[PDB]
């Protein structure tokens, strides 16, 4: 008789969140490897922050609090309130952020949320694969 | 009406009202206003004498013991006057009569007899059981002390307690400015 | 949104790209309301710009680092000089001025808070600011806010792009 | 359930909450890690004011979030 377990809409809102983090860390992963930052520590994907946390001076400490404050400010606007339950006012992941309005009707809504789905799933499991080949050096080829 | 009908919001200029409350203290914690209005008038009583006192040692310094009273300036005073006790304010025991240089000094008297007339006085109107009204917006900053001089007009009465306000408060921002100024430049009266 | 206050002279309504043909009243409301913002900003960044080169305070910014106003150099190499501390206790007086004291009197026009004429309400603590009555007082007014808001905003941008060029914010002259 | 500030608005109360708990995290993280006092007090020096008073908002500034929640979900 307590809801000890969450409704379909936090995990789909949990999902889409997923999704999204995933999606900008493979391609910051990819692109840490690649290219920098001037007056940031120079460091491995699985290391970055902890040398930003570790040695916060210059302009890392400023970014990194710019980071955490934008990321709690967005948390704390963007609660799912009550979707636990299931009784969300707003569709799970729909934060309102389409600054270009590239999707507006039903069947373009339906079908990009299935493509973003999709492709959010796919960063997820590709994440979750460099994090495992990296700290199991033989679980995954490529890493 | 604003503050609950306290003095000393009222603007120099007749009909308009300054009530100066940009943070909306009043409102926000009016419960407290007997008690802000007496925090005021003390402050502004203490800050009338500091003023005074900060001035008149130029002119004239009581010869008592020169461990303070040979004092180069006011801003040198209090720290001359207050002694060098181990703890701020702890009498020193086993030296009393201050051999050792570490005992308080006349500050510490001079604080000690505070510390009984505010006992004896605010907290008494405020705090006593058998004064039950005790501090109220209308009898804030009244200890009856000279109450005999002011005019009997009511209208008067509320004039002079204006009057106090005000230069209590303008003798608050002299003080402030005068102490500051004779840190910074350790000058006579003109810098305090 | 032709009508509007914004149309003058130089240019009428001037909406090239049409971001305002979907003729949204909220997102005019927003459009017009980030624009005085910005203005008032730009101007603010403009003087900022323009006063240090001749004066700087005495003192201290940071006495715990010996950084005195006159070490750090104005323009845009001021932001890692001065401490990310200052920068966030700026930060923090900005968003007390945008949360608290600052508020929409009406949302039928934006970027009104009741300051009255160049924004003087909050010259000093402790005053209420008063709208200028004429109407066409008040229509000039609120256009010469915007033009130079414009104005202003469009000359940070060029002092930016000068003191990219050159080290100092006037490094040509 | 605010006490005393329940004449406080909504949008200041936020303010307050959020300046406390930058003040807070900032002398917290400053005290123990970024610039430890440990060792200047085993020296013999006396510690950072600062540090000290200024970690205290943190606790206050989670509870002046609480009381911003409260007074906004209230229509204050
Ligand atoms: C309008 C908002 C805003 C503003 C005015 C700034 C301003 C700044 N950011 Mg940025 N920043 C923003 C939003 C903003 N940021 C957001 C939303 C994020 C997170 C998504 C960041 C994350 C971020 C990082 C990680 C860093 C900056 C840094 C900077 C500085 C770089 C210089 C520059 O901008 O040119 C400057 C003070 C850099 C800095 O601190 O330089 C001193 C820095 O390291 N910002
Ligand atoms: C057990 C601790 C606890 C509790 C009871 C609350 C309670 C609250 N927080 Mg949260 N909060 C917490 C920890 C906690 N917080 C922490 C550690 C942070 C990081 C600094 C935040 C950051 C935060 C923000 C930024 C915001 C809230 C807000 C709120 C209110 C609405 C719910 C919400 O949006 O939560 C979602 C956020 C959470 C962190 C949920 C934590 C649930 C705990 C772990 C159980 C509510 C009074 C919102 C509000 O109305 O603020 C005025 C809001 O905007 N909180
Ligand atoms: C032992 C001496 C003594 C005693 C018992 C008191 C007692 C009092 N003073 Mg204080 N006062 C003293 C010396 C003393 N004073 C001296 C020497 C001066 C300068 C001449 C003042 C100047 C002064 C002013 C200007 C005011 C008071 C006020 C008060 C009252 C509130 C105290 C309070 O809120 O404390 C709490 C104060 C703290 C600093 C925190 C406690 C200490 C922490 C825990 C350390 C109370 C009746 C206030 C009052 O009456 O308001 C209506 C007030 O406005 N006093
Ligand atoms: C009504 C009160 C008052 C008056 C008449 C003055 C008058 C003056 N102050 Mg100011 N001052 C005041 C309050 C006042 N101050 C306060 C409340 C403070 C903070 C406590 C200061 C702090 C201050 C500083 C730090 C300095 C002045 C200075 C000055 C002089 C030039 C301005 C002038 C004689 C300047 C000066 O010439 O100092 C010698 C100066 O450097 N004042
Ligand atoms: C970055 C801030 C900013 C913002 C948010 C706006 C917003 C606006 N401007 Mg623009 N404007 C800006 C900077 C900005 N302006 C600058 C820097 C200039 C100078 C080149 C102009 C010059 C300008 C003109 C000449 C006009 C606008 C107008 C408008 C409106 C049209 C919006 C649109 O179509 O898109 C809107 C209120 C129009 C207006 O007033 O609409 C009522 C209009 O006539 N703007
Ligand atoms: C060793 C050092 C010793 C120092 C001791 C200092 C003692 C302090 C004396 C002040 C306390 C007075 C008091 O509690 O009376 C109660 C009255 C309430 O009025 C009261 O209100 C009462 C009714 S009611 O409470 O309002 O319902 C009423 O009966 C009463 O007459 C009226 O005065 O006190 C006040 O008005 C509130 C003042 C609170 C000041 C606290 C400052 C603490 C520091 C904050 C940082
Ligand atoms: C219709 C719809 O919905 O779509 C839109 C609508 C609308 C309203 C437009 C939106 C918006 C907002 C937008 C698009 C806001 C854009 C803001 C931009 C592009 C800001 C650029 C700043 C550049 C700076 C400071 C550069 C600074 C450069 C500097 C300081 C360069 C400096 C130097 O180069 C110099 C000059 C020389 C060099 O040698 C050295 C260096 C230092 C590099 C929406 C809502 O989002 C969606
Ligand atoms: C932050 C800094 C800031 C700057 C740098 C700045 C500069 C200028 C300039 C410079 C060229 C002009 C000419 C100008 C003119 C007017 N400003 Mg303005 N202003 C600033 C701030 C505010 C605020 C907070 C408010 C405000 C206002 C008005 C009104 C309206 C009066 C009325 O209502 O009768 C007029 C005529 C109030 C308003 O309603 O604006 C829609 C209002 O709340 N301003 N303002
Ligand atoms: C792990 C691994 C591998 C792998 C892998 C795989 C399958 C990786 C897959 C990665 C994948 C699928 C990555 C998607 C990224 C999407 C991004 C960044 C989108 C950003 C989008 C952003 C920031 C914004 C979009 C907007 O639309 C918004 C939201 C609103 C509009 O108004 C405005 C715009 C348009 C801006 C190898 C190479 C196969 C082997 C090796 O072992 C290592
Ligand atoms: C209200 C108003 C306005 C206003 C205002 C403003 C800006 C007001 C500002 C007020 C301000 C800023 C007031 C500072 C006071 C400082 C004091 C009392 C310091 C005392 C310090 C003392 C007593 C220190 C003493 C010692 O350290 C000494 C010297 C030596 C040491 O050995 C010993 C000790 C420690 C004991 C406007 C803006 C004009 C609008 C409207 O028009 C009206
Ligand atoms: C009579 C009366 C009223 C009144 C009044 C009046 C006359 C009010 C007057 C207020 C006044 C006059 C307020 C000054 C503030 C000055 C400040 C804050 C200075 C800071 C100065 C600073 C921080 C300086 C710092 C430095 O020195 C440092 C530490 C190092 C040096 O290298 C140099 C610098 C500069 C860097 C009311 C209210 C109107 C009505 C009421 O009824 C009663």
């Amino acid at each position: 008789g307590n809801m000890t377990y969450p409704h379909v809409q936090w995990l789909r809102e949990s999902e889409l969140k997923h999704g999204r983090c995933a999606m900008l860390a493979i391609v910051g992963i990819f692109a840490q490897q690649s290219f920098h930052i001037d007056g940031y520590p120079e460091a491995p994907w699985y290391e970055a922050l902890k040398a930003c946390y570790d040695n916060p001076a210059g302009i890392v400490g400023f970014g990194i609090a710019q980071i955490s404050a934008f990321a709690m400010v967005i948390e704390g606007a963007y609660f799912p309130k009550d979707s636990w339950i299931g009784q969300m006012d707003r569709e799970p992941g729909d934060l309102g952020f389409d600054p270009l309005k590239l999707a507006k009707d039903a069947e373009s809504m339906k079908s990009m949320q299935l493509k973003e789905l999709k492709n959010g799933r796919l960063a997820m499991m590709a994440f979750m694969s460099c994090v495992v080949g990296h700290y199991v050096p033989g679980s995954v080829p490529g890493v | 009406p604003f503050a609950g009908g306290l003095i000393g919001g009222e603007s120099a200029f007749a009909g308009q009202d300054f009530n100066f409350d940009p943070l909306g203290l009043a409102t926000k914690c009016e419960k407290f206003l007997p008690w802000f209005r007496e925090a005021e008038l003390k402050h502004g009583r203490i800050a009338m004498l500091a003023w005074v006192g900060l001035v008149a040692p130029e002119f004239v310094r009581i010869p008592g013991p020169e461990q303070c009273y040979g004092a180069k300036t006011v801003v040198e005073a209090h720290n001359a006057c207050a002694g060098d006790p181990y703890f701020p304010f702890i009498i020193d025991a086993t030296d009393f009569y201050g051999k050792d240089g570490h005992q308080v000094g006349p500050l510490f008297q001079v604080f000690a007899f505070c510390g009984a007339v505010e006992m004896l006085t605010t907290f008494a109107k405020t705090a006593n059981v058998s004064n039950k009204p005790g501090l109220t917006l209308a009898n804030a900053g009244d200890y009856r002390l000279g109450a005999n001089f002011l005019p009997e007009d009511e209208a008067k009465a509320k004039e002079m307690k204006l009057k106090e306000l005000k230069n209590g408060r303008l003798a608050m921002l002299a003080f402030g400015g005068a102490i500051t100024q004779a840190t910074l430049t350790g000058n006579g009266f003109p810098w305090l | 949104f032709e009508g509007e206050l914004g149309v003058q002279a130089p240019v009428g309504y001037f909406d090239p790209l049409g971001l305002s043909k979907d003729g949204d009243v909220e997102t005019f409301r927003r459009r017009r309301e980030s624009e005085l913002k910005n203005g008032r900003v730009a101007m603010f960044a403009t003087i900022g710009y323009m006063v240090p080169e001749y004066f700087k305070f005495p003192g201290y910014l940071a006495p715990s680092a010996s950084l005195k106003f006159a070490d750090v150099p104005n323009g845009i190499q001021a932001i890692t000089k001065v401490p990310a501390e200052g920068w966030l206790q700026w930060v923090a007086l900005c968003g007390c001025y945008e949360l608290c004291v600052n508020q929409p009197v009406d949302a039928a026009d934006p970027g009104n808070y009741g300051k009255g004429k160049l924004g003087y309400g909050n010259m000093v603590l402790g005053i209420t600011a008063e709208s200028i009555s004429d109407p066409e007082a008040r229509k000039r007014g609120l256009n010469s806010e915007l033009a130079n808001g414009r104005l202003a905003m469009m000359a940070i941008m060029g002092l930016w792009v000068q003191d990219g060029l050159f080290g100092t914010p006037y490094g040509l002259y | 359930v605010l006490g005393n500030l329940k004449s406080f608005s909504s949008n200041e109360l936020a303010f307050l909450s959020m300046l406390f708990f930058g003040v807070g995290l900032y002398g917290n993280l400053q005290f123990n890690y970024y610039d430890p006092q440990w060792a200047k007090v085993d020296a013999g020096g006396y510690f950072n004011v600062s540090y000290i008073v200024e970690s205290l908002l943190l606790p206050i500034s989670f509870f002046m979030h609480i009381a911003c929640y409260i007074q906004k979900q209230n229509g204050k």
